[PDB]
């Protein structure tokens, strides 16, 4: 009995990093598959190591097909926190494991040199301001 | 060319809204109705861009980026996904839960963040006891 | 102007950009004609050599090995026109008129 | 007993990468050699 | 523990044999057939 | 590769090679065509410490 | 460099001097204005024990 519950009882991206049961990727030519092929610290440089050899296989075509591949196999999706935070809303069998990796923000892209840019971060800002993103935020994650 | 001395030197001689499919920001709408253009999409990143065009008032187009990807640069220095549609000027603005970084920031511009995000992990008695 | 010619030498080589660019005069007109080029180094990202070809022995070959030895490309030169011509046959036959100077 | 048996309840290729005891290798100029001889990926690295 | 990468076994030839494709197309028939299935039985039984 | 035959236009010929960056050059041929062809490449910027 | 012509107030020659870090100079004019420029580096902090 006691050996039975000190085992059970006794038991981030490092635990994902140090083995191999689990597998884990990410979307195919996004900024988070970049951040790992670029990175030059040890551990996101390991892991990069490893979903590009199983490059075929770790990394996914699209989120649906990743957060699937989580769901039906012993699979770790690297995705961004706040579409994580919309999946674990609605299924409390998966959950985000460790903190964030790094900070950053989306943003509206254009061509370079495009007159719509500050335009559209005033706008932003506006919404901002007058509480829509939140309100926006609230609608779509629920 | 020419040097002047008080001159100097003359030495010469609507808009298209690209988008991605990704939940809850960008969706397609359902309806028991027939739905044509923009209204077959919804999301947060729908309601968004429609609060954009009635501050700056301007009309749009939404069309999915053709290759479904977001954006990376291949190992020749070759760009897809979204950021080469703006690259290309096939695409006016491209209004998606599109992350700003420093590799995209040398080859399109980025509005301030309109959202803030970072990279994380994904994963999951009786008598008979 | 001798001022104003060289503001005129300033603003080609600030146009064409380079960085490193090696002066030739050959009299204190020369110096003149180069004033503002070479204070320039100081307001401006651009490095400066200064030489000067030699007054009586006309074959300026030593000085022309010198500055290919040092790898001088982009070069400056504040001469008459016969000196120009002389000049210009001593930089052919020590075989600098390529596409990198 | 008890410190015998949650012992004993202590024992993939990360298995035998992260220890030494066991000795595990692959066939002389193989595919499977050359997999493990050029892959980037840690784990298989460290084999 | 499970498979470390996915691939399968060809039939080489020199490059740019007129071979290859037809052994491809070969192999196809034999697949449709059911007998690389009944091949593979025989053997591991 | 070859001479043009007597028009001496070698000038189109030492272009290509040099575009090509072609810099060891056995040529073949007599004193005065040697001669011409040597001025040539004097004109053409082909007489340096590469070649 | 050079001085300004003949608003010999160098204050700002001198404070351009300071920021690029220049320590050993060779300071070539009149004696008549050398004064004045002597006087502008006890002036502008420049009469130190570095230069």
């Amino acid at each position: 009995l006691a050996a039975f519950l000190t085992v059970e009882r006794m038991e981030s991206a490092d635990d994902l990093a140090k083995q191999t049961k689990i597998e884990y990727g990410a979307v195919r030519d996004g900024s988070t598959m970049t951040f790992f092929k670029k990175s030059k610290i040890s551990t996101y440089e390991k892991m990069w190591a490893f979903m590009s050899s199983r490059q075929q296989s770790a990394l996914v075509k699209n989120s649906d097909e990743g957060i699937q591949r989580v769901l039906t196999t012993d699979y770790a999706l690297l995705m961004e926190s706040t579409s994580i935070e919309y999946v674990t809303q609605r299924n409390c069998n998966l959950t985000q494991i460790g903190g964030l990796i790094d900070s950053k923000g989306y943003g509206v892209g254009t061509p370079i040199g495009s007159p719509y840019r500050d335009k559209i971060t005033i706008a932003i800002l506006q919404l901002q301001e007058e509480g829509k993103l939140h309100m926006m935020k609230e609608k779509w994650w629920r | 060319g020419i040097w002047n001395s008080n001159s100097g030197l003359n030495m010469t001689d609507t808009l298209i809204v690209t988008t991605i499919l990704e939940e809850p920001y960008v969706m397609y709408r359902k309806s028991d109705k027939p739905l044509y253009g923009n209204d077959r999409f919804e999301g947060y990143c729908l309601d968004l861009l429609k609060e954009l065009s009635n501050i700056l008032g301007f009309l749009y187009d939404v069309k999915l980026v053709p290759d479904g990807k977001y954006g990376a640069q291949n190992d020749k220095g070759e760009w897809n996904g979204m950021v080469k549609e703006l690259i290309d000027h096939r695409a006016d603005l491209a209004v998606a839960p599109l992350t700003i970084t420093y590799v995209r920031e040398k080859v399109i511009d980025f509005s301030k963040p309109f959202m803030t995000l970072g990279i994380s992990i994904l994963y999951r008695p009786g008598v008979f006891s | 102007d001798y001022a104003a010619i060289s503001r005129a030498v300033l603003d080609l080589v600030l146009y064409y950009n380079w960085k490193t660019v090696t002066v030739v005069y050959e009299d204190s007109t020369g110096l003149i004609r180069l004033q503002e080029l070479i204070k320039a180094p100081s307001r401006y990202n651009i490095k400066i050599k200064i030489r000067q070809l030699p007054p009586a022995n006309k074959d300026a070959k030593p000085l022309l090995k010198e500055m290919k030895k040092s790898k001088e490309f982009y070069v400056i030169f504040d001469c008459s026109h016969e000196t120009a011509a002389e000049i210009l046959k001593q930089i052919l036959f020590m075989g600098m008129m390529t596409e990198y100077y």
